[PDB]
């Protein structure tokens, strides 16, 4: 009971299994062939099943390029979904979508258990709703949009704003804070960044308690689509057996939505909206709903999103926005201003900025900060085109402190070691919230604004000025 | 068996019966003598895109199977010639002794094999080399409207590679064949054509030859990179390649998508654009930087081809037509152009001056966008408006006159440190002209330290040099 | 058995069923001769062009004249070759239909004449030449901003009603008298009125002796409209190759070739593209345009017009053909409504001949500085709509001041205009053009009223008008 290939149309293939032996949907298939003659080409290729057709035939998608496929090749049926090896063995390694290790360190044995990629989501009975503030050590995120365990978190931006630099600073700070497993998925990631990140994590020695999944842009669209679910199935083993908080990072899900749109067009369905497939909310929900806090522990996730043209009504961002618990917006104007990670104080929102979850002082502090920056945002054009001396002395006070606040949300970073070389550091929550209480009190208003860039404490700001001698 | 009969011949496509053992992307040969690239292996008839003239073929003809797969000729012999994507000379001057052949389609280098991009690709174009830097191994889009400056920037790149080693290539897709001749004679006149290959597919050529042109160009580039020499590939318009794919797929009866582009387009371009690399010292230290171009319709954006390519490439340059007709040349918008690799590629002297220049020009871009309409502003803003206006005037440049990096850093340094306040905005393109002559009449040691050290000279002597020139130069 | 039968009709398209082993090649031509056998039928002589095979010996064909009357089982003959045009010395002074039969009442072409295929491959890279110089033509804007190229493709782009044919008629009045070379004028998508008006214009000036002419018309079925462009070009090709004279080619409207393809493609049976166009837009349009080339053997200059389907240039058929043209003129409706003629877009006119080597430094500086003032004037038009003219100052006041005058002084009284309006026309030398626009940019004549600069030849004529208005 092995199938035979009967059409090829690029990524799509058709296989005519003998009836009585048809695979399920989302099942997996192997081609291994060695060429009989000189003209032929040796092939090792896997396919996934995507819908059934009229008689015996099944319509499938290919995870490696179909070049060299004859008609009438034998297809092996695995009888199961794409199976990913799960265990502690995967700590430190880099994998492809099918679970083979890309790095040359070694090969996972056949004897180990492997878990299916596709599994039903958490039920209504099993789910729970704990609330705890996740101390990330990033001065904007901890002050103005506090992250929470158990939940989907979102980073929205254009291109080249800091999304990957920031995701690296997260992975490093969490590896210092806890020996909690991390899984990183580069879904449709440029093969260049994969080299940068693998060597940065090997050279800072952060990789001992992490795993990595990659699918590059030069992969078929189906292989770009299924890479996020491999990362899910790995993080799910660590929660269910080890029972501890296991972060899942996804490098950009915009490529994932587009890979689904291209697969639907190859399957011959009819577009909608700006050409996205019909089943946009379904597929994305299927992914996003597994990220949860059931009774064993957590799988809190931090994801980044490309917003094509600074208009957020495009289907992929708009469909994503409902699922996310807390979202911070990255704007290129601040990144080019050289204050980092570029996150807008006014446009960032979270569920967790309420006194019952975060804390009484934290609520009063954050709302004073945002009111100060909002009053600065409406005062700059008068400052530009009337004389700056015309601003009232109370508004002049709001100006002076808004300058300091805007700079002191910048922070010196371990990931800057590659780009600029400086050491950086980590800030616990208490020191962020107190330092901003120091900023808002105003006794330190004598120290100059230039000092406040790229620092981790108000004592560091005193030191930098001290070098300047202030 | 492996001989088959043709049963349609319309439109530049065929269909055939038989050919049981056929493979996707195989070559099959017609009785007329031209050959075709099998591209849909459907249930009972093979689709067969036809290369060359198709008018002679009739139904009932026979196709034999070549057994070979698509291969390009490669050698050192090609350098200095104009050649067809199938590999034939089209320039006169006779045949070329290509020692061996490489496949058109093959796997790219893995994630481990590459290294970080750390050495520059100096172009001689002040606004790029300062504000949107390129490093060897980088892939960067130039996208703009028609008649804005895509090919002039490409040619300035190929012309500047005389001074630093680069086995550059240039691929022309769909072009008017007399424009290709004007380009080739421009490369010959500037003394630059003997270290480069030019590949031509003209507008007359049948559809598959437009489609396969960048795949064969990169197949020529990567051999030199495997030897270990730096390489540069330019694709003169990727959008015309995408259109050739659309027309080829629609004639093959494939389910369409947005616009009508077939759903495979993003994969097809990623198969092209991810072969570019910077191989490790274990693999030889080579490079293959690539510069694709896309022509956008009326300042269109968020369209299917531009968003695909803008997602793939590690940077993008956006050229503006309304900038061009306002006197900025080559017109480059600093606001919408980004380089993810930037900062690392530049020489250390450039890193210091170009980093601050980005800050200055971003700050004035916003202040001018609103406050220029009102006549009088705050003093500090009138100063920042003056510095921005001088910045854009000092970044204007001539045509086919690359400026060496040594004299770029010295003009940008003169700009950022504010030596140009005394001089009027109109006179600046003459301040540059009279200064670079002075800098070859005096200051050769400064340039020599920068040439090999990659390092900014001592600030006492640099200021002494600029102050002496400001004694010589005469203000209008 | 080389005779066939029509099996299906579908308007312009017809489907023949030749017996096995005699299928014609693509682009061959077929003849219909049918005796009207009974009191019900209509006699016809029609010829068909083969455009696809479709298996089981069927071939799909485009009819060259209206299909009213055809019957299932009626016979079709095979000529054996492409639509064959009679060419040589005797063509000059004659007017042909698309098929190569004369319609001019003068007579019929001797049967001994050599007749040639219309479909042949384009000239190669080794054969072309690029020695580029000005086709100096006296049209004030085209002599300034987008200088036309001797031996180069020239394009006129405009919407319906903007002024393309008046410009072509001024070009024939200025160039075709002095060129000294064979001119071919082909009407594609042409009004029959303009065809008669031209034939009388050419006889009244005697110019008809050297030139030859081919016509199709708006009332023709689409196949004829497509194959008129190719029949005209084959004539110009013979004269520049065999005789070696410089040749001038005019095509009246080349968009109608692509549109006729759009009509007949969906019936042929191939899926739509970006706005209903056939799939093979750019390949077949490029195939035609790549033949029209100045090889070393002898130069062609060719002047074309293209109707933009609406006032939208982003349409596929204009978009594919903007690449092929060395010098392009854009005619825009908004200027024409202001009364500025010819309505030429100063900012969007592009030509390779602009280059300090080709025009010289004095002429270059002026082309760019004038485009710079008009582009700044577009920016000021918005802000003056909000704040008013009273709020602008210095460099913004003088741009609006000089951009009005320049925008009017690019308008000229054509020598062909004397029928639409009572006026006499002019011819302006390049030197008077470059001095004139320099003088306006310097501001020497700033005091003259902006009314005076309209529809005028030289600055002396503007001074004379302003004197009569009381300066
Ligand atoms: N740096 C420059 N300074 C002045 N003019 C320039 C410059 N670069 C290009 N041009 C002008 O650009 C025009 C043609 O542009 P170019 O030859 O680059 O075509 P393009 O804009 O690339 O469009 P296409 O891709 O269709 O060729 C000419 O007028 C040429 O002088
Ligand atoms: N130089 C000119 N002087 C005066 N009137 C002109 C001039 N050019 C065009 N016109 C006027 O504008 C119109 C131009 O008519 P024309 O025959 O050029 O239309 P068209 O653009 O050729 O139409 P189509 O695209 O269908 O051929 C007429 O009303 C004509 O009188
Ligand atoms: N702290 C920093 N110091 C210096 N440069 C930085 C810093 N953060 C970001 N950058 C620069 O900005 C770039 C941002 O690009 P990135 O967000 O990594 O792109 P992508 O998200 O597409 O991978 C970095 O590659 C680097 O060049
Ligand atoms: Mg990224
Ligand atoms: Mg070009
Ligand atoms: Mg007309």
């Amino acid at each position: 009971t092995r199938g035979r290939v009967i059409q090829v149309m690029g990524p799509v293939v058709d296989v005519k299994f003998e009836n009585g032996h048809l695979p399920a949907i989302y099942n997996a298939l192997k081609i291994q062939h060695k060429a009989r003659n000189e003209n032929e080409v040796d092939i090792d290729l896997t396919l996934e099943v995507a819908l059934h057709l009229g008689d015996d035939t099944v319509r499938t998608i290919a995870m490696a390029s179909t070049d060299g496929l004859i008609r009438g090749m034998e297809v092996i049926d695995t009888g199961a979904p794409i199976s990913v090896p799960v265990g502690e063995v995967t700590l430190g390694r880099v994998f492809n979508v099918l679970g083979e290790p890309i790095d040359l360190e070694g090969d996972i044995p056949a004897d180990a258990r492997r878990d299916p990629i596709h599994r039903p989501a958490p039920k209504f009975e099993e789910l729970a709703t704990e609330v705890e503030i996740l101390e990330t050590g990033i001065k904007v995120v901890d002050l103005l949009a506090p992250y929470i365990k158990g939940g989907k978190i979102g980073l929205f931006g254009g291109a080249g704003v800091g999304k990957t630099v920031l995701i690296q600073e997260l992975i490093h700070n969490i590896a210092q804070e806890h020996g909690g497993i991390s899984v990183f998925a580069g879904v449709g990631d440029r093969t260049r960044e994969g080299n940068d990140l693998y060597h940065e994590m090997k050279d800072s020695g952060v990789i001992s308690k992490t795993a990595m999944v990659f699918g590059q842009m030069n992969e078929p669209p189906g292989a770009r689509m299924r890479v996020a679910l491999t990362g899910l199935t790995m993080a799910e083993y660590f929660r269910d057996e080890q029972g501890q908080d296991v972060l899942l990072f996804i490098d950009n899900i915009f490529r994932f939505t587009q890979a689904g749109s291209e697969v639907s067009a190859l399957l011959g369905r009819m577009p909608s909206a700006v050409g996205y497939q019909p089943t946009l909310a379904t597929e994305m929900g299927q992914l996003q709903e597994r990220i949860t806090s059931t009774a064993k522990g957590s799988i809190t996730s931090i994801q980044a999103i490309y917003v094509p043209a600074d208009d957020y009504t495009d289907p992929a961002p708009a469909t994503t926005f409902s699922h996310l618990d807390a979202t911070t917006n990255l704007e290129r104007k601040l990144a080019e201003m050289g204050i980092y990670p570029a996150v807008d104080p006014l446009a960032s929102t979270s569920r967790a900025l309420a006194p019952e979850i975060v804390g009484e002082e934290h609520y009063q502090v954050a709302r004073k900060v945002q009111q100060t920056l909002q009053r600065y945002k409406e005062l700059q054009d008068i400052i530009a085109i009337l004389g700056m001396d015309e601003l009232s002395d109370e508004d002049k006070l709001v100006v002076h402190r808004a300058r300091r606040i805007q700079f002191f949300l910048s922070q010196n970073f371990h990931v800057a070691e590659q780009f600029t070389g400086q050491p950086g550091s980590y800030v616990p929550v208490k020191e962020t919230v107190r330092g901003f209480k120091e900023i808002l009190e105003g006794k330190y208003d004598h120290l100059p604004e230039d000092a406040f860039r790229l620092v981790g404490r108000i004592e560091e700001v005193v030191e930098k000025a001290k070098a300047m001698g202030v | 068996s492996d001989v088959g009969t043709v049963i349609q011949v319309g439109d530049g496509i065929a269909r055939a019966h038989g050919l049981d053992n056929v493979m996707s992307g195989e070559l099959v040969e017609f009785a007329n003598g031209v050959m075709g690239m099998a591209l849909n292996l459907e249930e009972n008839n093979v689709g067969i895109v036809i290369l060359g003239p198709y008018t002679g073929i009739k139904e009932g003809d026979e196709v034999r199977r070549t057994g070979r797969i698509m291969e390009v000729p490669v050698g050192e012999a090609l350098i200095g010639r104009v050649v067809n994507p199938l590999g034939q000379p089209v320039d006169g001057l006779g045949p070329v002794e290509t020692t061996e052949t490489r496949p058109i389609e093959s796997r790219a280098p893995g994630v481990m094999d590459r290294r970080s991009v750390h050495e520059p690709l100096q172009t001689g174009i002040k606004a790029i080399d300062a504000l949107v830097p390129i490093g060897r191994g980088q892939r960067e889009l130039i996208i703009g409207d028609r008649q804005t400056g895509k090919t002039s920037v490409a040619i300035d790149t190929i012309i500047n590679q005389k001074d630093q080693n680069m086995i550059s290539i240039y691929v022309a897709i769909g072009q008017k064949e007399s424009t290709v001749r004007t380009v080739v004679e421009t490369l010959r006149k500037h003394g630059a054509l003997d270290y480069t290959i030019v590949v031509t597919a003209s507008a007359s050529q049948p559809a598959p030859l437009l489609f396969l042109a960048p795949y064969a160009g990169v197949a020529m580039g990567e051999y030199f990179m495997y030897k270990g020499k730096h390489v540069l590939v330019v694709y003169d318009d990727l959008s015309k390649q995408a259109a050739a794919y659309r027309e080829l797929s629609l004639l093959l009866r494939r389910p369409p998508g947005r616009e009508a582009y077939p759903g495979d387009i993003f994969y097809l371009h990623s198969r092209l654009l991810e072969r570019a690399a910077k191989l490790s010292d274990a693999k030889g230290g080579g490079s293959l930087t690539a510069l694709p171009f896309v022509e956008t319709q009326a300042g269109d954006i968020s369209a299917y081809i531009p968003t695909n390519v803008i997602s793939i490439t590690d940077g993008q340059i956006f050229l503006q037509s309304d900038l061009f007709f306002s006197g900025v040349r080559p017109a480059i918008n600093a606001g919408l152009s980004v380089s993810r690799v930037g900062g690392a590629a530049q020489i250390k002297a450039m890193k210091k001056v170009a980093g601050t220049l980005r800050l200055d020009l971003a700050a004035y871009r916003e202040l001018e966008a609103f406050a220029q309409f009102g006549s009088d502003l705050d003093k500090a803003t009138q100063a920042k408006l003056a510095r921005g206006a001088r910045t854009v005037e000092v970044l204007k440049q001539d045509l086919h006159q690359p400026i060496p990096v040594e004299k770029q850093v010295l003009i940008i340094y003169a700009l950022t440190r504010g030596f140009l306040d005394d001089i009027p905005v109109e006179d600046v393109r003459r301040f540059e002209k009279e200064f670079y002559l002075f800098l070859d009449q005096n200051g050769q040691h400064l340039l020599e330290h920068i040439r090999t050290t990659k390092d900014l000279p001592n600030e006492d002597d640099l200021n002494k040099a600029i102050e002496a020139f400001k004694k010589t130069f005469v203000v209008s």
